[PDB]
């Protein structure tokens, strides 16, 4: 944002007074503007809502539709899981949930763990989930055709190093450097 | 001297393709 | 020398390196945008906030100015007068 | 251009703020209690028509903490903001309505339901207050300390999703400091007057008891209407005079520092010395205090530290990097540097720390409104309203399929 | 490169006013009329420059 | 005094002329009908319309 | 050249030029559509065969054909200005939607093709009149009552009070 | 330093006003009107 | 781009920090000892304590008197005068010979005047006077400053001056958006013109509308201007004279080169004096080189003795190829170099001695390769043979038509059969003579 | 004056002599 500086410098045409541009403004006249309803291609239903146009450009396209990207998810509803995604402890439920919930969140694992459903299912830590989209990933990959462990690890030594009571953190800090 | 045409701070630009990159939440990797 | 033992103790799996980095990728999508959109538009209304506050002191301020100058101009504007009228006087007495 | 008719409600737990999408600041701001007389809400709606002393009237808050408590009150609200404040029938805008995290998904069904059935308002969203808080700094990575009259929460935002289960409620609020000032005014005796009976200013020097009349033409009040005003009056206490120890209280430097003066509405003034200084440690250290003083109560601090605890360390990093102070609370003198330090004790100080600034009213209040400002305007963002038709399914399905 | 003006003078007007005068000058194209400062006016009064005659103008002297 | 200070009388910067046909600077100003222009296309389009215009009227 | 100032009361229209100690052009803000369109000057003389519309009820324009026949009355006929000349400085009520603001830059650039525009809060004119830094402004116009706090010049507008009588409602008293 | 890198300001020099701001950097506000934000750094006083 | 002279090769003495002379360095190949003695005499030089101190380079021709002379200014570099000249040069019909001398001596005494002007700079935005009830009694209307408040591209000042500066500010057409120029010191308002804001496209006055002032209004730091003892001889012996009769009948006949007084250079060298002192000056002596010095005459030579006696003489290099020959001016006084033996006497002799074939081989490769010519080994030692038998000039010399001789035939390099083309169409001074006898 | 004669040019449009009646 900011830190506590000078306003921003923002365009201007009269500068000066008006007595300069009366010329470059008299000799020309505006595009006519309106207020027109438009329905964005990015929405799955066609929903239609206003906002501000130039009236020449009515109608026409939706610029933001090409930010409507989203990641895949794979598919299964009857066989696909027992031959091909099989797993022998997850269900089909606890699996399609976690798959819905993945494109609910888009893969961004921390807020996916931190909403999967620790009533209607037994609960497991974030990277558990991370592996088992791997996994699927990978069976999806085969039919179609670093470590997480580390990673446990790394939850572990992090919660160490900032657990660690504070004369401690100072006294091995200071043994940390000196050799 | 910085020999660079201090470049725009855009709304994010609409991608022709994708280009697979995201932060990291941390902040923090070595 | 018992920092070296402690530290290598230590090391094996407590101290100096967070183990590995993880390298998997992530294709960009429409959340992360809208949060950039997001990043931009908060940049601009909190700028636009510190424009307008800082245009209407200065704006506010020349009007004072303008106010300040004014009655000073009428202040030295009869003080002008009289002092001419004194100067014509000064003029015939002399 | 990425604006639409676009309404952003920010409902909490003092006042509503009602304003369009891309303005700077609220277009209005008008207290959450709301008058009552015999018949249904036979009414009186914010500060002009709640205020005017009645003949048996009485106040209500349709809100607790943000949950409504009272949806038909709720709808009354909205009727008059949408009437006169924002003097635009409903039936075209878009409405982004804030919702505090805590507050039941129930009832964000049945806030749907009204709105969309009863106003029939072409569009709706849903995105909670903290949410917005950060949405106003622009950061992703943010951890918010909302603190208004009724409750003090903090709470973690990462890509723009809370961490549902992160949410930390704290009473030690606004209404925490309200009450200490209260039995402040008790134990040394202030008679507080209500301002709108007042009509003589025959003022005293310090300490002194002012004389003062009641205005003939007054009729009876109820005790829930005078006790509102009263509250307001208190509340004017708290901003005017509280203020906040740079570090833990102490009795010696509390009085050394020059004490402060307040001035009451019917002329009664008195100086305040280290009682000021040691109100908001009760915030900060709930043990001092009388009664609400127990280990389950839990100060800022505290707070913070537990908020972010409570999440893996893949996001507190990036809480580390900002720590984010809205609301009322946050507003008491040298309030935010008292925590800043309080969490750099708290929180070790090994990994890198930062707050973010945000001192003014505008800028503690509003930023749950402003950052619904920021998404309204949004060009991304236009496609995840639920319109009527979508509606027609959605109020039921898709106001959980598409709000999170 | 020396950026003069030419052509054909049509008016000279009454300078008498720190005088000020316009020159009307003529090409088979165009034809334009300057706004003439002292130092211009003292020029062209010193060469008597009369209506129908082909000047050339160096614009930077 | 005035005769040694008239003083103020604030420049008035000029007003950057255009030409009707072209929207480019001017640099020439027609004596007939004093319309600026920049080019001598534009010159025989406007007095062309001077033409039509004092028909009309 | 000159800027045109048009203040648009709420049943008074005060129009002059930037400069002027005191606007020239003062018309009641009436339209009426016969039982052609007149507005108040003309159209206060002319009721038996008129019917008198208001376009602006406490200070926020009701209906914008009204309004925009108030502004050709104005220029074309009490300032006889050219509105392709000068720029215009219009004042809008505080706590006027943002819909309201942004019709009146379309009306005026579009139908009459200003060069330049500036839409400005009435409070902080008459604050600006009153050549004070910071204030509170109480305009008890001629539909409505503001009650505006000013710092810095800028206009607080979460404190901003509207209580809905004023000249008009106290005649009907 | 941190290396942040969204806070790129610089030495700027506008045209019209033609003098060195000094830390400015360029951004797109609402409506496609290109802005140059700005620092009160503690080098304001050099820029004589 | 830029025309090879026969002397484009050389850049510098080509020695050692040591000061030994390498065997081929900058351009320069053999004669080491000579090289040497020339990186003394330009320490000598850079020293600026010794004056009037001379040095004769004597040998052959051809063995690079005038190569090391040309390094030695390289090596002291644009800044140190090097004035070159022939000994025809003295005999000007104009004036005397001795004046001619003197003339060449002042223009190897270099000075670098350093001198700081302060001026207030910008677009005048407002005069006006400060009035005051101020004076020692009186009913007048009085000023105790005039506010002038000058506007540049970086900012505007308002300038607060003596009130005598508004005689000046009228006397100038100085109004309101002109650009004026306020000495600092002399406080003498001067109206460059009108900015060129308030310049339309149909304004035909010029010379009136100037650009606005960059940069503060405060500013016009150093003039730094080099000039030699001979140009402040010549400005003041004759006034430039432009204003009055002076202009008209001085112009009107033709300026004729006068024979200066040494009362004009004695009062030059006053005032230089007096402006090394106030730290407005640097003197910096530099060298004269007097080429075919056999060509001056006895007279010449004798006023040389008193020039070179003087503190404020230059460094003098002489360079002679003459064997011992009549000084000219005298009917049959031979004296060693054409010079008589009392100058010879104040002299430092720096001797130069012929090539070997090798030193010639190498300075036709370094003469090759500034002129951008590929020679091959074979014409390259062919054409060393050739300057052996005939001179080292000679051989030099065929490289440029040999070149375009291959160039006609398509070749880029030059072999043997186009230099033995060369060397037939021409001749040598040796066998141009046998021609002749 | 040049409006008098001649018309206006929108935005974008390239500026060609169109004339008033
Ligand atoms: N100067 C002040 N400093 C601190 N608190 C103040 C001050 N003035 C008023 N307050 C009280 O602080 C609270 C203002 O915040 P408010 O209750 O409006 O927050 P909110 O944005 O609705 O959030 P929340 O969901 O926490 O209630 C009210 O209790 C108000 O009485
Ligand atoms: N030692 C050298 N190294 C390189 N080039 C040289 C050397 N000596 C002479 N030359 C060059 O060879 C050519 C002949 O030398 P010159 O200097 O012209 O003869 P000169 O001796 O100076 O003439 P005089 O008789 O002394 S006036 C010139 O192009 C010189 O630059």
């Amino acid at each position: 944002s900011d830190k506590k500086d000078a306003p921003p410098l923002l365009p201007s045409d009269t500068g000066q007074g008006y007595r300069t541009v009366k010329a470059k403004l008299g000799s020309k006249k505006v595009r006519p503007w309106k207020w027109m309803p438009f329905t964005n291609p990015a929405r799955k239903d066609g929903a239609m809502f206003f906002h501000w146009r130039r009236a020449a450009e009515e109608g026409k396209d939706y610029p933001f539709a090409r930010f409507n990207k989203t990641v895949q998810v794979p598919v299964y509803s009857e066989q696909e899981y027992q031959l091909y995604l099989h797993d022998d402890a997850w269900t089909k439920a606890e699996t399609d949930h976690l798959f819905d919930l993945s494109r609910r969140f888009d893969l961004r694992f921390v807020v996916i763990h931190d909403r999967y459903d620790h009533q209607q299912f037994k609960k497991r830590s974030v990277e558990d989930l991370k592996e088992r989209y791997y996994h699927i990933c990978a069976k999806l990959a085969n039919v179609r055709a670093f470590d997480a462990g580390h990673e446990r690890r790394r939850k572990e030594q992090l919660e160490r190093l900032y657990n660690r009571t504070p004369e401690q953190v100072a006294e091995e800090e200071y043994l940390l450097q000196e050799l | 001297d910085q020999t660079e045409v201090m470049p725009l701070w855009t709304p994010p630009t609409p991608p022709q393709d994708d280009s697979d990159i995201y932060l990291d939440s941390v902040m923090c990797l070595m | 020398h018992q920092r070296i033992a402690e530290l290598r103790k230590a090391g094996l799996w407590s101290q100096r390196r967070l183990p590995k980095l993880q390298e998997a990728p992530r294709p960009k999508s429409h959340w992360d945008y809208l949060l950039e959109e997001m990043q931009w538009m908060a940049t601009d209304f909190a700028q636009e906030r510190r424009w307008k506050v800082a245009a209407a002191k200065k704006l506010v301020r020349t009007v004072v100015r303008h106010h300040e100058e004014k009655q000073l101009r009428e202040e030295r504007g009869k003080k002008e007068e009289q002092s001419r009228l004194r100067r014509i006087a000064a003029s015939t007495a002399r | 251009g990425d604006e639409v008719g676009a309404l952003v409600f920010d409902i909490g737990s003092y006042t509503v703020r009602a304003g369009y999408a891309g303005e700077d600041c609220p277009k209005v701001d008008f207290p959450t209690a709301i008058g009552m007389v015999v018949e249904g809400p036979t009414y009186y709606i914010d500060t002009n028509a709640l205020r005017v002393p009645r003949e048996n009237m009485e106040a209500i808050s349709p809100l607790k903490n943000g949950m409504v408590e009272d949806w038909d009150s709720f709808q009354a609200i909205l009727d008059h903001t949408y009437k006169m404040h924002v003097k635009s029938e409903a039936s075209l805008h878009p409405v982004l309505m804030s919702e505090a995290p805590w507050n039941t998904r129930a009832k964000r069904e049945k806030l749907t339901e009204l709105m969309f059935e009863h106003y029939n308002i072409p569009a709706f969203f849903l995105c909670k207050t903290a949410v917005l808080t950060a949405f106003a700094n622009g950061r992703s990575t943010g951890l918010i300390l909302d603190s208004g009259a009724t409750h003090t929460t903090a709470i973690p935002v990462h890509d723009g999703y809370v961490l549902q289960q992160g949410i930390v409620k704290s009473p030690l609020a606004g209404d925490f400091i309200t009450m200490q000032c209260r039995e402040l005014f008790q134990e040394m005796n202030i008679e507080l007057v209500p301002p709108y009976m007042i009509a003589s200013k025959e003022a005293v020097r310090e300490g002194s008891p002012a004389n003062w009349k009641r205005k003939e033409k007054l009729p009876q009040v109820t005790r829930s209407w005078h006790n509102y005003m009263c509250n307001c009056v208190i509340q004017d206490f708290q901003a005017s005079v509280l203020q906040v120890s740079d570090s833990t209280y102490d009795e010696q430097v509390a009085a050394q520092m020059p004490t402060v003066h307040y001035e009451f509405p019917n002329g009664y003034n008195c100086d305040f010395g280290a009682e000021r200084l040691k109100i908001p440690e009760g915030l900060f250290d709930p043990s001092n205090v009388k009664g609400l003083s127990g280990n389950t109560m839990l100060g800022v601090s505290h707070v913070v530290t537990t908020s972010v605890g409570m999440c893996d360390i893949d996001i507190r990093p990036g809480l580390y990097g900002s720590v984010i102070v809205a609301g009322g609370n946050t507003l008491i003198q040298s309030f935010t540097d008292r925590l800043n330090r309080e969490l750099s004790q708290k929180t070790p100080p090994s990994m890198r720390l930062k707050l973010i600034a945000n001192n003014t009213t505008v800028e503690r209040r509003f930023s749950s409104w402003i950052g619904g400002s920021i998404l309204a305007s949004l060009g991304t963002f236009q496609q995840m309203w639920i319109s009527k038709q979508e509606y027609e399914e959605g109020g039921k399905q898709c106001v959980e399929r598409k709000c999170p | 490169e020396t950026e003069i003006i030419e052509g054909e003078v049509v008016e000279i007007q009454i300078d008498r006013p720190s005088k000020v005068g316009k020159l009307t000058l003529k090409t088979t194209e165009m034809e334009t009329i300057y706004d003439l400062g002292t130092k211009m006016i003292e020029s062209l009064t010193k060469d008597k420059v009369q209506a129908g005659d082909v000047i050339t103008i160096d614009k930077a002297t | 005094f005035e005769e040694w200070f008239p003083q103020g009388r604030p420049p008035k910067v000029p007003v950057r002329e255009v030409c009707p046909v072209t929207h480019r600077p001017a640099l020439y100003r027609d004596p007939v009908t004093d319309i600026p222009y920049a080019t001598a296309r534009a010159f025989k389009i406007i007095r062309e319309a001077y033409k039509k215009y004092i028909t009309a009227h | 050249i000159a800027a045109l100032v048009v203040d648009n009361g709420s049943g008074m229209c005060k129009a002059g030029f930037a400069g002027d100690d005191a606007p020239r052009a003062v018309f009641p803000s009436i339209v009426g559509r016969p039982r052609d369109s007149y507005v108040g000057d003309e159209a206060q003389s002319k009721r038996g065969i008129l019917t008198l519309k208001y376009p602006i009820e406490h200070g926020i324009v009701t209906n914008w054909d009204d309004m925009e026949k108030i502004w050709h009355h104005t220029f074309y006929n009490e300032l006889r200005v050219a509105p392709e000349e000068h720029p215009v400085l219009l004042t809008e009520a505080p706590l006027n939607p943002k819909a309201n603001r942004e019709k009146m830059t379309q009306i005026m650039f579009e139908t009459f093709n200003t060069p330049a525009m500036y839409v400005a809060i009435q409070a902080v004119l008459s604050l600006y009149a009153s050549g004070r830094t910071t204030g509170i402004v109480m305009d008890s116009g001629d539909g409505v009552t503001h009650t505006v706090p000013i710092y810095e010049g800028y206009a607080l507008p979460h404190a901003i009070l509207r209580l809905d009588l004023a000249g008009r409602d106290l005649t009907d008293y | 330093g941190l290396g942040d890198v969204r806070y790129r300001y610089c030495l700027t020099t506008l045209t019209v006003p033609q003098r060195c701001i000094g830390f400015a950097r360029r951004r797109v506000g609402r409506g496609g009107r290109v802005l140059l934000d700005r620092a009160h750094s503690d080098y304001d006083s050099v820029f004589h | 781009t830029q025309r090879i002279a026969s002397h484009s090769h050389v850049k510098g003495l080509g020695l050692d920090e040591s000061g030994l002379a390498k065997q081929a360095a900058s351009g320069l190949v053999g004669q080491e000892n000579a090289r040497e003695a020339c990186g003394v005499i330009v320490e000598l030089i850079k020293s600026k304590k010794m004056a009037g101190r001379a040095v004769l380079l004597a040998g052959p021709p051809g063995t690079g008197k005038t190569a090391l002379a040309l390094a030695i200014a390289q090596e002291l570099g644009s800044k140190v005068p090097f004035c070159p000249m022939v000994g025809s040069e003295v005999y000007s019909t104009e004036i005397k010979k001795t004046e001619v001398l003197m003339e060449n001596f002042r223009r190897a005494i270099g000075l670098r005047i350093k001198e700081t002007k302060e001026v207030y700079e910008g677009e005048v935005t407002e005069l006006t006077p400060c009035e005051t009830e101020n004076p020692m009694g009186g009913y007048g209307k009085t000023i105790s400053h005039v506010i002038i408040g000058l506007k540049t591209a970086k900012g505007t000042k308002q300038l607060k001056l003596d009130p005598s500066i508004f005689e000046s500010l009228q006397k100038e057409r100085v109004e309101a958006g002109d650009v004026i120029y306020i000495e600092a010191n002399s406080g003498a308002v001067k109206r460059q013109g009108r900015c060129d804001t308030y310049a339309t496209e149909f304004d035909l006055e010029a010379e009136e509308y100037v650009p606005l002032p960059k940069g503060d209004v405060h500013k016009k730091k150093e003039i730094i201007q080099d000039v030699t003892l001979h140009d402040l001889d010549v400005a003041n012996a004759r006034p430039q004279g432009g204003q009055d009769i002076l202009s008209m009948m001085g112009q009107l006949m033709k300026p004729k080169k006068t024979e200066i007084t040494d009362k004009l250079r004695g009062e030059i060298n006053k005032v230089v004096n007096k402006y090394i002192d106030q730290g407005i000056a640097e003197l910096v002596p530099g060298v004269l080189f007097v080429d075919e010095v056999h060509m001056l005459d006895i007279e010449c030579f004798t006023y040389l003795h008193r020039a070179l006696e003087s503190s404020i003489a230059p460094i003098v290099i002489f360079a002679s190829n003459r064997g011992n020959c009549v000084i000219r001016g005298t009917e049959d006084i031979t004296s060693p170099h054409g010079i008589p033996l009392d100058l010879l006497d104040r002299v430092m002799i720096i001797r130069t001695m012929l090539y070997t074939p090798q030193e010639m081989k190498q300075i036709i490769k370094i003469r090759a390769q500034t002129e951008g010519i590929n020679i091959s080994e074979e014409a390259l030692n062919h054409l060393g043979e050739i300057g052996t038998k005939t001179t080292l000039r000679y051989s030099v010399q065929l490289l440029t038509p040999a070149n375009l001789l291959a160039k006609i035939n398509g070749k880029d390099s030059i072999e043997k059969e186009h230099v033995e083309e060369i060397s037939e169409l021409f001749y040598d001074a040796k066998s141009s003579a046998k021609i002749l006898a | 004056k040049a409006s008098r004669l001649f018309q206006p040019v929108q935005y974008g449009q390239k500026p060609e002599g169109r004339t008033v009646a």
